[PDB]
């Protein structure tokens, strides 16, 4: 299925997943797509920050759905 | 050495105003305009994590986590140097970015790069058909030769290492008319 991932900057990247996947591994999808590593994805989803460990079904993400995606890098 | 190349010098901690400051080539950006930046960028987040509710445990339990924008030593981040470029009709992404990488440009025909090493930020960019590295930790720009440039840049895959490229018309400034030809 095809969710979407909207960053606070402008770019919304748009990612197929499926609801088994774990948030871990659509940090990786992230990576793969655009680049961005893992470490510097913060996910948001209703109002909750997603935990690496659970899957999209766990969050009731479904087709269509809007994650927002906060980078996490500092320097200085 | 180099007088006509505007190379803001590094005051203790403010790298990303320093790197900002030196790829747009003057005193473009100042504390309080980072710290803003900033700070609506910490209210937006605030926002959709307000989607769940102001009383649930999430929400709560976010407004007692240290912003992910600007520390407490003062280190601004990626999202904020993003908004700042957004002012001067600037984009950024990670030249890792494979959408980029398969446009197939050569690193020697962009014009600025930022880099972050172990959490410093610099910039890096061209003067006419000369590339400098305008660190802030450096006595003055430096030149670096083309044929080390992509080299220079591919530090990316060190843990170390996230670089990224700054697309567009960057303003005009004095050393850019001077290095031309
Ligand atoms: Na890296």
């Amino acid at each position: 299925m095809q969710i979407f991932v909207k960053t606070l900057t402008g770019k919304t990247i748009t990612l197929e997943v499926e609801p088994s996947d774990t948030i871990e591994n659509v940090k990786a999808k992230i990576q793969d797509k655009e680049g961005i590593p893992p470490d510097q994805q913060r996910l948001i989803f209703a109002g909750k920050q997603l935990e690496d460990g659970r899957t999209l079904s766990d969050y009731n993400i479904q087709k269509e759905s809007t994650l927002h995606l906060v980078l996490r890098l500092r320097g200085x | 050495g180099m007088d006509f190349i505007f190379h803001e010098k590094q005051e203790g901690f403010l790298c990303a105003q320093h790197c900002l400051n030196n790829l747009l080539q003057g005193e473009y950006f100042s504390p309080v305009e980072l710290a803003s930046i900033a700070h609506q960028l910490d209210e937006e987040e605030r926002m959709r994590m307000a989607e769940g509710g102001v009383t649930s445990e999430e929400y709560l339990a976010f407004l007692q986590q240290p912003s992910e924008n600007m520390d407490d030593t003062g280190f601004f981040s990626i999202q904020v140097i993003s908004n700042a470029l957004k002012f001067w009709g600037l984009e950024i992404i990670h030249f890792n970015n494979p959408e980029y990488q398969k446009l197939g440009i050569d690193p020697i025909n962009e014009r600025s790069f930022i880099c972050n090493y172990k959490q410093h930020w610099f910039t890096i960019r061209k003067f006419g058909k000369h590339w400098f590295n305008l660190n802030s930790l450096l006595a003055g720009p430096e030149l670096i030769s083309d044929t080390c440039l992509a080299n220079f840049l591919a530090r990316l895959q060190q843990q170390a290492y996230s670089v990224f490229v700054v697309k567009g018309d960057l303003p005009d400034c004095e050393a850019d008319q001077l290095l031309q030809i």
